[PDB]
């Protein structure tokens, strides 16, 4: 039936689109929470240089 | 139209008909078309009269 | 969707390696670490599979590759393996297939593979290669991979170019390699695919990278000699398809967010000149989305041009650019601003400015120039008769009304427009 | 960009309104001018 192929149609769009959709976000989400990581890492890398050189 | 954007977008139109009263139309020509407007000058009639 | 298709054949396939079960042949060993663990959805068989110390996980199907030769079966047994190495949920993750003893079971074991490009293998190549942002693992050697020719023959035929591609942008997470790789020749490639005229989602994919790439301050800086900006700006408005302008978006606000040194952020200015962004970005927020992060790049980038706009306004280096004698056409030649809150200052002393721009306009006939200055002057005059009296007595005015007769009609029009701004009351 | 030179014809008009006033300003003080 070319109607039920149709439907099969539609849906495979639709999850496909859907998908691929949710992927980028996560994607995005995951090279901001990167980027947070390297922002973290930076300031403690300051806080604790300084008492290291203090010490030294 | 998926041809002026190439988009593989399959524009799916289902059927179906449910309680809805359709349009009415019947094909005129330079020839019957005043006449019709005549007709239609006191109404339209029902779907399939 | 070709791997897709590759994927439904080979996923419909129940390998018969139980015959094999203890066959030399194939698997004697493996067979039992399929036996067990063939429910990857249990959680007890991953920690059965840490039990047995990596002791044949990514140390023995390594090297179960080469025990099979025969390629309609060696894409099945690929697969059959495959599936686990790939899907991974938890069952890898940080690396725990480590095989501390071989070092020909831990990377460098690539090398045989990225050959005959056609039967997926470079394609299990690839994602092998990508195996070292979310894995407890790092890539012991970048040249190994970065001029290699599994990058190479993907420019041009091609869903498996989208799936290198996102293997490397996957790949492109950690500045350690993606410095050097930037120092390498990668840009070289990136151009080459960008300026290769392709699909839009693969267009979004190079901006991506770009943007990935666009997190690192002196990535942005070696980059900074290419003109990325405004062809990203040319995509954006010839160019619409949703998420290649959110992503369009976030590598501007990177750009703009990063600023090391603003003395070489010439492209402050350059964003705008090349491509005036603004009409656009109004054009957007005159839409509404649900998708707090596109507005806020957008309202970000309203905010941060508007700056750079205010930095065009000055009236120094306008001046050192009526000096020069090539008379670019910085924004301020339009402002209202200028024209209202600084008109004054372009009568320097006795007039000096006007003066220089005379003679200017006496000795060049460029068009541009002439437009320039004589959009400018009739911008001053405008406020100030006693101005217009002046450049009167300077006989400017019949050198415009000789400018009327210029062999291009553009400047005749500006001549024209300048000697009705004159006409007030004259 | 169309209506950009809709501007440019609008203020075409303008400037020949306010020409045309200046010109009749300009003949009457001519007509001033031709006695002795």
């Amino acid at each position: 039936a070319l109607s039920d192929a149709d439907v099969q149609k539609q849906i495979k769009h639709m999850m496909a689109f859907i998908e691929q959709e949710a992927n980028e976000k996560a994607e995005e989400i995951d090279a901001k929470a990167e980027e947070e990581f390297n922002i973290e890492k930076g300031r403690l890398v300051q806080t604790q240089r300084l008492k290291i050189m203090e010490y030294y | 139209g998926t041809e002026h954007s190439g988009s593989t977008v399959p524009s799916i139109l289902n059927r179906m008909q449910t309680n809805q009263t359709p349009p009415t139309y019947n094909k005129t020509n330079k020839f019957t078309h005043g006449f019709q407007n005549i007709v239609d000058a006191y109404g339209i009639g029902t779907y399939r009269e | 969707n070709i791997i897709a298709a590759k994927a439904a054949e080979v996923r419909a396939n129940k390998v018969n390696w139980q015959s094999y079960l203890q066959g030399q042949m194939i698997s004697a060993e493996d067979c039992e670490f399929i036996q067990r663990f063939e429910m990857k959805r249990s959680s007890e068989d991953k920690q059965e599979m840490l039990q047995t110390e990596g002791s044949q996980c990514a140390k023995t199907f390594i090297n179960l590759m080469t025990h099979i030769s025969k390629e309609q079966t060696v894409q099945y047994i690929l697969t059959m393996v495959d599936d686990m190495l790939q899907e991974n949920h938890q069952r890898v993750s940080i690396f725990f297939d480590y095989a501390k003893r071989s070092k020909s079971t831990a990377w460098p074991y690539f090398l045989p593979m990225l050959n005959r490009q056609d039967p997926f293998t470079v394609h299990m190549a690839a994602r092998i290669i990508a195996k070292l942002a979310a894995w407890g693992k790092e890539l012991m050697e970048g040249s190994d991979l970065n001029y290699y020719f599994n990058w190479i023959k993907t420019q041009l035929s091609s869903q498996y170019v989208q799936c290198v591609a996102g293997c490397l942008q996957l790949m492109l997470r950690v500045n350690e390699y993606r410095f050097a790789w930037v120092e390498a020749d990668g840009v070289n490639c990136i151009m080459g695919v960008l300026s290769n005229k392709c699909g839009f989602q693969l267009q979004y994919q190079m901006i991506f990278s770009i943007w990935l790439l666009a997190f690192s301050p002196q990535m942005c800086e070696h980059l900074r000699r290419y003109n990325i900006i405004p062809v990203l700006s040319d995509i954006l408005q010839e160019s619409v398809k949703e998420k290649v302008t959110r992503i369009i978006l976030a590598a501007f606000r990177n750009f703009l967010e990063k600023s090391t040194e603003r003395e070489t952020r010439q492209e402050y200015a350059l964003a705008m000149i090349q491509c005036k962004v603004l009409k656009q970005l109004e054009n957007l927020e005159q839409q509404k989305y649900d998708d707090e992060d596109i507005s806020e790049d957008i309202k970000f980038l309203l905010e941060k041009l508007g700056e750079s706009v205010q930095d065009l306004s000055s009236f120094d280096e306008y001046s050192s650019e009526l000096k020069s004698g090539r008379l670019e056409w910085s924004p301020v030649h339009k402002s209202e601003k200028f024209w209202r809150e600084n008109a004054v200052r372009l009568n320097e002393k006795n007039y000096e400015l006007l003066k220089i721009l005379t003679k200017l306009l006496e000795v060049s006939d460029d068009p541009q120039v002439l437009a320039v200055a004589a959009h400018d002057v009739g911008e001053y005059v405008r406020h100030y008769p006693r101005g217009k009296r002046v450049i009167e007595q300077l006989g400017g005015k019949q050198l415009v009304m000789n400018h009327m007769h210029h062999e291009d009609q553009q400047v005749r029009y500006n001549a024209l427009l300048a000697v009705q701004k004159l006409m007030v009351h004259n | 960009n169309f209506e950009k030179i809709e501007n440019e014809l609008k203020e075409i008009n303008t400037n020949q309104e306010a020409l045309k006033r200046n010109f009749l300003e300009l003949t009457e003080l001519k007509f001033i001018l031709r006695k002795t």
